[PDB]
């Protein structure tokens, strides 16, 4: 490293986009995609927010499934309504459970304090260091409560290992709190952070308000005051402060922060043809069609707003430090956030980067565009008969549950003692792996099953069923496994509530999965009592007497239910008449909110028998929908966002059928599809059953990703129950026993295609998984036992035979009964490979020597928690590729890991906290030959209470015995197979590396594990030294370890750093280096000198080379000193100078260098070296970037940039020995770059500039407008306007990329939408440039007329340069070759000749197969892929599954060939290969 | 097509280090026999080269090479029976402190010929560049081979763009005064001073004495200079060459040469090119020399391999219309030349699988006799008739290590025949014409410690001098 020089520009590049690709597989299997926000770093202190979609998410201002949350710390409530007292529980921002820590004296972290960072506080706080149950990394938490509640509010502080330090929720805007008693706070938002540089970021929120809020919004949702949204962030503080700005009695002015992020929720004019105002205007933030509300805390949230635009602002004349009045920051760039809207949901259609020209024009990037699989009412299929069930319903003949945990119910007809006969869901034979059927019944041993309050209820909430015993005086259950293991009887610490009656028996409001009875009606509320399948006392409560009273059981054209119209998940009380609906907000224990009416339902009061209604949610949101029977038709009412109801869909029944009091309608997932179908019996005829597959796909899944550059995707998704049906099919084909315990049909990613819009090639990738896993005690997901991926491209081309990818992997579920079995799944063609790793359970000890862990035997509890901690650790993976060869059954390689779990003490008398560690790693490189892998392993030995990697060892194993005969082909010269060996292959090697650290870890400093010292050494051994199963931890620690303290070695290195700081060159809080240090020469190395030198000449050469002797690191007693280098000598400002680097000197032997910074200490304005070579620069603070430079000779360079900060023109000029040379000064001769390629081709030479460039990122899309088409169709431009709302065309008039499909297809509308395109061919995103070879004072000025083309991603596709006129091939306007009558490329003279360069065709992984030769062209525009494939010469690179060329073909069939083995690689040329 | 099954293979240790490599060899004279040639790379405890060797000395079980290093980094010391030894050292910054050469193969190698180079530097504040280095002759007349002057930042220097420049480099044979520069970075000028009399072999160009008050005794009156101007792209715009010559040039849009003119000494400047034109591959395509003779070029468009080049004289030319050549070339798939022909007729070749060119045949002139240390007479006048040249075979022989054995020829209709030996060392690459000695043990005495050869011919001693 050396000086950050003032930099001469490179002058060019290639077109960008953003974050274009989704990651690989994971044991969640969930679809997600994400990109960081495109906004400036400032001085390197700027926020890390990102857009993200996940199929796992709920709803928010980002739109459904979208997510860009700031960091916040919060209560924990998924068990149910919190207490708002001592007994409350809380969660880390990462999402982890939190508990009171212990001090190392063996007592809790209680103290009181009267200062913060030692800044004295106005009043004292009780303060507590806080401990998560599981560490990801050792961030420190302290919570802060007033010593008495009158003394303000509690708040939170966070300390990073890198010392970045953060405060949450000191103020109400940064706090989410009970609107009607703010003494209760739910969450503390990130409010400020501080760096050791005294730099900060500050976060400004807003609450809700009645801006654009209706009467109904007030009447139903008055108590909005709890809600918050992010209004602004600001950063680049002008004054440094090592303490928090919150410690100011008032926060400094907006002007004190020089960079601002402004969030706008549709307030400013959303039109692009105007620069946004910094202020918002009179709109305010908008409304939305689809406001939701949440009650997840026993209190309301109401959610009215969505973004539309976000704006980045730099305080320009402050940053320039040139003016102080009226500091209007300029908008550097505007993010557009563009949404699809519906009365129940909204989500992004698109997003764009935008910036604004000095004339006020927008300039725009090509959008990124989305689509989602979505609900519909138009397409619904006709009903279908159900032979499988066709009569077996209508009172007794139906019985059903998923006893087996299929994720799908089985029809368990049961009639008498024993009649338990499970007609079971089976795959149909043939067809797609979607077809399913109920197979025949089976009998299994079972309870006497009667007189008992019979029911297959899971009483415990396991997800797995018991059967209820409640006969006179007789009370308990059995439990039944998926195996059908009816466990022995269970008395229950039995204390169920007395069953007066079932009348109004409650279930849900105790908390999800915790259900318990309450018998209740007006003016009173009994309490539920169930915990985990036992019970509390059934206490009494009431809500306030004003609250309207819900009460079940009157038939008078009316109904009541526990069913969530609202779709929060709480199955709220709802009451229904012939004419109206009312629903009561969940309020937890003994309590309800005043009910809300839901508008829209009604039916003729003359005839509304209540039971003709059916209850299901249909839209998939959570909002319970409504169905009502006419004898000929269904009326289907869909819930608008949980607020009111759509116009009812009217559905014709099966032909000739009539619905009647015998008929039983239902909805179910007999499809296993994860979205239900209507299912019905009509017990009139012998056949009775019917279904409608209303839902074709689960809605609300982001199913297409695109950018208008040319990236587009098809995305595919599948039910876990379907995967398990495939598994069960194979399990019974093996006759194995089903214990894939996962009682829920989660639905997950399956397949995706990425299609290159340009070349028409594509990439196929698919995944599968097995042993879906569940926590039967905590009631939570535990992953899959196994994951699998496969992949190929698809090719426009037979020249590429694919040889498809496979890989398989295994991960910790944390369930021994499963986890054990996974070992049996492993490939074992080799068997000399070592026996596996295993998880090391260990306890940390402050051992009164230095601290250590100690491995130990957990109890059954501890083991449960520790395995739950190992949850998700990667255990193993196994790599393959498939072809015609009998070794696709052999891996290329295999990988395996050992983990160790550290337990930690707690105030929690029930469980410890934990941390997990990846203590060993090993791999075998097979190259698909099982016999003779290369093998290597890497291991850790020493770590502290903070787990630093103090000592490591790594191993490379000796070769196996020479093979008994060639596993390799016969083509080899046979001697090779006897020759390819060395004793070195039998030499075992081990490697030692060891290190230690500083810990400024006290008060408000939390600087964990700062680098202090490091050393390297190495070992070598004979094969016969190899331990029996290779090494493990237990091998490497041993007294007889090959790297134990007895064992001599070659020393190989050491390194150190001297800090500048308060003592002993120990780190400052800023831990600035004083110098770096490394070892260079050693006693053994000196023996090279011994042939020439002597002591004096040696020493003087060393000292003149600048080295010195120093203590050798980790020297135990007697080791010699060693020669070291010391480096990096540099100096820095104080905190007031933001510790900015003022000077640097790589070594004291060299001349120094000197730095000069702006007043904000942001920019190095100017510099000089110690030979006194000056360099100068002047800066565009839009971009923190020099628009000017001056060299030490006082030659200027100058450059100008677009609103995004793209370099677009440049020039240089200066001094020339009694003359001034280069171009003119810019202000002496101004210029502006032309708008288009043709506008540039119109230019003369003699321009006063070194360069300019032009770009089209949008070139891929056609741009279409009223001008022409109004003649052709003259529909008064109504299309011309409405195609935006149709999103066929953008606001800037480009054909929108998904739009092109969207509006042509949706109703097959006008063929014009295609007809008017190709007169502009879709043109690869491209640039043109000129640079000028001579000064504009010479009328000879050569112009480098050059163009370049890139894909929808950033891959360079091709380039060209204009050349002198002459013979050339000829392009067609449709991009075809022009050709002669014989189809020969039209080789003819042209004036407009180009040389074409760099073209190739590429794998999706970018590998160029066909690398083409150079050719002439007559045109700048692109030449077609089809014609290129037809005529143009290329060599063809041929890639293995790792992506290595095992062959290349010439353009004329001769080849270079290479073949890979673990120990050697074979190579063959075009002549030897001509044997083929 | 001999080449079937002649691959090459490389082999590794468990650290993945390139322990061994193999090449299969097969002479077309020996089509039934395939040789396997191999050599080894031993690696150290550091994971770096311990030993690698000549194949034949190795399989004769002799060890003849060495390589030794710092703690990691690079070689300190390194010997071969061929190279002699070599030692260096450099700074933490990689600046050199010392180098030595021409050290023999005995307890220790001979340092008396070490010809030591050592270095003298810029110091604070200056960045630290060498201001001089010297030939520190071991025990002998140590002498300062060179000296650097680095400029300051005077406005003069800035205008000359010489700020910080190596505005002087005194050196063997004298000095370059780096005496002006353009803002493009290309020179505005340089002056060269050769020695006070460059004739005088014993004015050493070693810069004894403190400054040119002395060194004028060692720099010429016959001092010369170049002056230059350039493109912003840096290509030459014009130049002057102080003895009386000068330069101008012009280019095509990609920067390719269109035309040029040069001032002859003290006189006119005149056009060189009449035509010059290029392929899509940028390589030349169509040209016409300043005499007016016309050329064109021909390529395999699949590969850009040059298949031929053709030249003729135009109608009524001063030397009359004539095809001057039509070069055509024959290649194997790898591209090795199998044959050539021309008209204004043919020749042909043979190779080992290892692509030793084992045989060549075609036309050669009669009567020149066996080639020695000589150039025989031209045929005069230019032969009007062809029979003065005649068929030949020429053939060659080689080791499995990197050495030749003999060369073997007939031009039978001339009766010119030979087979002639390079005697080569029993334990090195050192080797000579048989005339000097036929004995492979004795031959290795005919060389310096660096392995530079003693003689051209029976008594033609080679005056090797410091800095090799």
């Amino acid at each position: 490293m050396a000086i950050t020089t003032l930099s001469l520009p490179k002058g060019g590049g290639a077109i960008n986009g953003m974050g274009e690709s989704v990651g690989q597989a994971g044991p969640d299997g969930m679809v997600t995609f994400s990109i960081p926000l495109p906004f400036s770093a400032g001085r390197g202190v700027a926020p890390a927010l990102s857009l993200s979609y996940s199929s796992g998410a709920g709803n928010g201002p980002f739109g459904m499934g979208w997510q860009c949350s700031a960091m916040s710390i919060s209560r924990r409530t998924q068990k149910g309504v919190p207490q708002y007292n001592e007994d409350d529980e809380f969660l880390s921002p990462s999402g982890e459970v939190m508990a009171i820590a212990l001090n190392d004296s063996g007592f809790e972290d209680v103290r009181t304090a009267n200062r913060l960072q030692g800044i004295p506080l106005p009043f004292s706080y009780k303060v507590t260091r806080y401990q998560p149950r599981l560490i990801q990394d050792f961030i420190k938490i302290e919570y802060w409560q007033p010593v008495k509640q009158t003394d303000g509010t509690p708040f939170w502080i966070i300390y990073s290992p890198d010392g970045q330090t953060h405060i949450l929720g000191k103020n109400s805007h940064s706090r989410v709190a009970n609107a009607e008693n703010p003494s209760q706070i739910a969450s503390w938002l990130l409010e400020e952070t501080v760096t050791p540089t005294g730099e900060h970021i500050y976060y400004q929120y807003s609450g809700e308000n009645q801006v654009n809020c209706t009467d109904a919004e007030i009447a139903l949702h008055p108590q909005d005051s709890a809600q918050r949204y992010l209004a602004r962030i600001d950063y680049g503080n002008i004054s440094p402060q090592a303490s928090l700005f919150v410690l100011d009695e008032e926060l400094p002015n907006l002007t004190q922060w020089l960079f601002h992020l402004v969030f706008d929720y549709g307030e400013r004019d959303i039109s692009i043809n105007k620069i946004p105002t910094f202020e918002g205007g009179t709109t305010g933030w908008l409304a939305r069609p689809d406001m939701f509300s949440r009650y997840d805390f026993g209190i309301e949230i109401r959610n009215r707003r969505l973004c539309h635009q976000v704006l980045g602002f730099h305080r320009l004349e402050a940053l320039n430090d040139r003016d102080v009045t009226d500091e209007i920051p300029v908008l550097v760039n505007r993010l557009t956030l563009d949404y699809d809207l519906n009365n129940s949901v909204s989500t992004l259609v698109a997003v764009r980067q935008v910036a604004y020209e000095t004339d006020g024009s927008p300039i725009t990037q090509p959008p990124l565009e989305f689509d989602y699989q979505r609900f519909d009412t138009g397409s619904i299929p006709g009903w279908q008969e159900m032979p499988q069930l066709e009569a077996f319903n209508g009172y007794q003949p139906y019985q059903m549950i998923d006893l087996y945990g299929e994720g799908t119910p089985g029809i368990l007809y049961q009639e008498t003692p024993g009649a338990w006969w499970y007609k079971s869901p089976q795959r149909q034979i043939g067809g797609d792996s979607n077809a399913v059927t109920y197979g025949a019944m089976k009998a299994l041993p079972k309870i006497p099953r009667l007189q008992e309050g019979a029911t297959l209820m899971d009483i415990n909430g396991d997800g797995r069923l018991d059967w209820v015993i409640t006969s006179a005086g007789v009370r308990g259950f059995h439990s039944i496994h998926s195996t059908g293991e009816w466990t022995h009887f269970t008395p229950l610490n039995t204390l169920p509530t007395e069953y007066f009656h079932p009348k109004a028996q409650l279930a849900d409001l105790v908390g999800a999965g915790l259900s318990d009875l309450v018998l209740i009606g007006p003016k009173s509320v009994r309490l539920y009592a169930n915990q985990q399948g036992n019970w509390a006392p059934a206490q009494d409560v009431t809500q306030a007497e004003n609250v309207s009273l819900p009460v079940i059981g009157i038939d008078s054209r009316q109904l009541v239910a526990f069913a969530d119209m609202l779709g929060s998940g709480q199955q709220h009380l709802v009451e229904i008449t012939a004419d109206s609906v009312k629903c009561w907000p969940n309020m937890g224990h003994g309590r309800f909110g005043q009910p809300l009416t839901l508008e829209g339902f009604s039916q003729p009061q003359t005839s509304f028998n209540p039971d003709r209604v059916f209850l299901a949610d249909i839209d998939g949101s959570g909002t319970n929908d409504i169905i009502y029977a006419h004898s000929e038709c269904l009326e289907i009412y869909l819930n608008e966002s949980g607020n009111r109801f759509s116009k009812p869909i009217s559905l014709l029944l099966p032909d000739g059928v009539n619905f009647d009091n015998t008929c039983q309608l239902q909805a179910a997932d007999i499809q296993g599809l994860g979205i239900a179908s209507l299912v019905m019996t009509v017990p009139h005829m012998s056949p009775t059953h019917w279904r409608c597959d209303l839902a074709l796909n689960k809605p609300w899944l982001l199913n297409v990703m695109n950018n208008n550059r040319g990236a587009e995707t098809c995305l595919f998704y599948r039910s876990s129950a379907q995967f398990w049906l495939d598994e069960k099919q194979l399990v019974e084909a093996a006759g194995q026993q089903p214990e894939c315990h996962l009682p829920f049909p989660m639905h997950l990613h399956w397949r995706s295609e990425i299609f290159d819009e340009i070349t028409g090639n594509r990439l196929t990738q698919e995944q599968e998984y097995a042993h879906g896993s569940w926590d039967g005690q905590e009631r939570e997901f535990r992953g899959f036992g196994r994951l699998i991926q496969r992949d190929t491209d698809g090719f426009a081309q037979v020249d590429i035979p694919t040889h498809p990818s496979r890989t398989v992997s295994w991960f910790a579920t944390g369930i021994p009964e499963i986890d054990t079995t996974l070992s049996a799944e492993f490939w074992r063609g080799d068997d000399q490979a070592f026996s596996p790793f295993s998880p090391r359970f260990t306890r940390w000890e402050n051992d009164s020597e230095a601290g250590s862990d100690v491995a130990f035997i957990p109890s059954e509890h501890d083991a449960f928690w520790l395995n739950r901690a190992m949850k998700g650790q990667l255990l193993r993976s196994e790599l393959y590729g498939d072809d015609g060869t009998p070794e696709a059954e052999i891996p290329y390689s295999v990988t395996e890991m050992r983990h160790q779990v550290r337990a930690l003490p707690t105030t929690d008398a029930t469980v410890p906290s934990a941390w997990c560690s990846t203590i060993e790693t090993r791999s075998y490189q097979y190259q698909r030959v099982a016999a003779d892998p290369q093998c290597s392993q890497q291991v850790v030995i020493k770590a502290d209470r903070y787990g630093s990697p103090l000592l490591s060892v790594a191993i490379n194993y000796p070769r196996r015995k020479k093979p008994e005969k060639s596993p390799y082909p016969d083509d080899l010269p046979e001697t090779l197979f006897d020759s390819s060996y060395d004793t070195q292959q039998q030499q075992l090697h081990l490697t030692k590396q060891q290190q230690n650290y500083f810990h400024l870890t006290n008060d408000d400093n939390w600087l964990l594990g700062l680098p202090k010292e490091q050393r390297n050494d190495g070992y070598q051994y004979d094969q016969e030294r190899a331990p029996a199963n290779g090494f493990t931890l237990e091998t490497l620690i041993a007294s007889n370890s090959l790297i134990g303290s007895n064992q001599p070695f070659t020393y190989l290195g050491q390194s150190r750093v001297a800090y500048q700081g308060g003592v002993d060159e120990q780190p400052s809080l800023q831990a600035l280096v004083a110098y770096g240090e490394t070892a260079i020469l050693d006693e053994k190395t000196l023996q090279a000198f011994v042939g020439v030198l002597d002591s004096k000449t040696r020493d003087e050469l060393l000292f003149s080379a600048g080295y010195q002797l120093a203590p050798r690191l980790f020297r135990v007693e007697s080791e010699p000193d060693v020669w070291v280098a010391r480096q990096g000598y540099s100096e820095f400002g104080d905190y007031s100078q933001f510790w900015r680097p003022l000077s640097q000197r790589s070594t004291l032997l060299t001349g120094k260098t000197t730095l000069k910074w702006d007043k904000h200490y942001c920019v190095v304005i100017e510099t000089q070296d110690a030979a006194q070579l000056v360099t100068q620069a002047r800066y565009d603070y839009r971009f923190l970037t020099p628009y000017s430079l001056t060299d030490a000779n006082d030659n200027q360079h100058y450059v100008v940039l677009n609103p995004f900060g793209e370099v677009i023109a440049s020039r240089f000029w200066g001094t020339e020995a009694g003359k001034d040379a280069g171009y003119s000064t810019p202000q002496a001769k101004p210029f502006v770059v032309p708008a288009t390629i043709e506008a540039a081709l119109a230019l003369s030479p003699g321009i006063p500039v070194a360069h300019c460039a032009i770009f089209e990122p949008e070139s891929w899309m056609q741009k279409l407008t009223q001008h022409d088409v109004s003649e052709r169709m003259a529909d008064n431009g109504t299309l011309w306007n409405a195609l935006l709302q149709a999103r066929f065309v953008t606001e800037d008039g480009y054909v929108c990329a998904l739009g092109r499909r969207r509006w042509m297809a949706r109703h097959g509308l006008s063929v014009l939408m295609l007809t008017l395109l190709a007169e502009i061919p879709r043109t690869p995103p491209h640039s043109l440039t000129i640079t000028t070879d001579r000064y504009d004072s010479d009328d000879q000025q050569q112009l480098r007329q050059r163009i370049l083309f890139s894909d929808g991603f950033g891959r360079l596709l091709q380039s060209a340069q204009r050349v002198e006129a002459g013979e050339s091939w000829q392009r067609s306007e449709d991009s075809s070759l022009v050709v002669n009558v014989s189809g020969t490329p039209a080789l003819v003279v042209t004036d407009n000749r180009w040389a074409v360069s760099g073209r190739t065709e590429y794998d999706g992984k970018g590998q160029g197969i066909r690398v083409y030769q150079p050719y002439f062209l007559d045109d700048w525009r692109y030449l077609s892929d089809d014609s290129a494939r037809t005529d143009l010469f290329a060599d063809t690179h041929i890639y293995d599954p790792l992506g290595r060329e095992y062959q290349v073909i010439t353009a004329k069939g001769y080849r270079r060939e290479r073949q890979y083995t673990p120990w050697f690689v074979v190579n063959q040329d075009e002549n030897d290969t001509a044997a083929n | 097509q001999l080449f079937s099954k002649t691959p090459s293979v490389t082999v590794f240790d468990n650290r993945g280090l390139s322990v061994r490599d193999i090449a299969y060899r097969r002479h077309p004279d020996t089509p039934k026999v395939t040789e396997e040639c191999i050599t080894y790379h031993q690696f150290d405890f550091r994971g770096f080269l311990a030993q690698s060797l000549d194949p034949r000395l190795n399989h004769k079980e002799v060890t003849n090479f060495s390589y030794l290093t710092d703690l990691n980094g690079n070689i300190i010391y390194t010997q071969s029976v061929d190279a002699g030894n070599t030692l260096v050292l450099n700074d933490t910054e990689g600046r050199s402190v010392i180098a030595m050469t021409n050290i023999s193969r005995n307890g220790k190698d001979d340092l008396s010929l070490a010809v030591t180079r050592t270095f003298q530097y810029e110091n604070a504040p200056l960045p630290g560049r060498p201001l001089s280095v010297t030939e520190q002759v071991n025990g002998e007349n140590a002498r300062i081979t060179e000296h650097f002057v680095y400029a300051g930042n005077t406005p003069q220097e800035k205008n000359l763009n010489l700020a910080g420049q190596c505005v002087s480099y005194y050196d063997a044979a004298g000095l370059i005064q780096t005496d002006s520069v353009s803002l493009t970075g290309k020179p505005l000028s340089v002056s060269r001073k050769l020695l006070k009399n460059l004739d005088d072999t014993n004015i050493l160009a070693d810069w004894q004495g403190n400054d040119t008050s002395a060194w004028n005794s060692l720099l010429a009156t016959e001092i010369y200079t170049t002056v230059t101007r350039t493109d912003a792209a840096g290509a030459v715009l014009t130049t002057i060459d102080a003895v009386g010559n000068q330069q101008r040039v012009a280019f095509d849009i990609a920067g390719q040469l269109s035309a040029s003119w040069l001032t002859l000494k003290g006189g006119q400047e005149q056009v060189i090119i009449k035509v010059l034109t290029y392929s899509a591959a940028g390589q030349k395509l169509r040209e016409e020399g300043g005499n007016g003779v016309v050329t064109t070029y021909t390529y395999e468009a699949e590969t850009q391999r040059l298949i031929g080049i053709k030249t003729e004289r135009p109608n009524g030319h001063a030397a009359g219309a004539k095809v001057l050549q039509d070069l055509r070339y024959e290649y194997d798939p790898v591209g090795n030349v199998l044959s050539i022909t021309n008209d204004a007729p043919e020749n042909a070749y043979r190779y080992d699988s290892l692509y030793q060119l084992v045989s060549a045949s075609g036309r050669e002139v009669a009567g020149a006799g066996q080639q020695g240390s000589d150039l025989p007479s031209p045929l005069v006048p230019l032969p009007s008739d062809s029979s003065v040249y005649t068929n030949y075979t020429r053939t060659y022989t080689y080791d499995s290590a990197g050495n030749l054995m003999r060369i073997r020829h007939s031009a039978p209709a001339t009766n010119n025949n030979y087979t002639l030996n390079i005697t080569v060392s029993e334990r090195s690459n050192r080797g000579v014409m048989s005339s000097l000695t036929e004995n492979p043990a004795d031959v290795d005495a005919l060389f310096t410690a660096s392995g530079s050869q003693k003689c051209l011919q029976q008594g033609q001693s080679l005056i090797w001098t410091p800095r090799g």
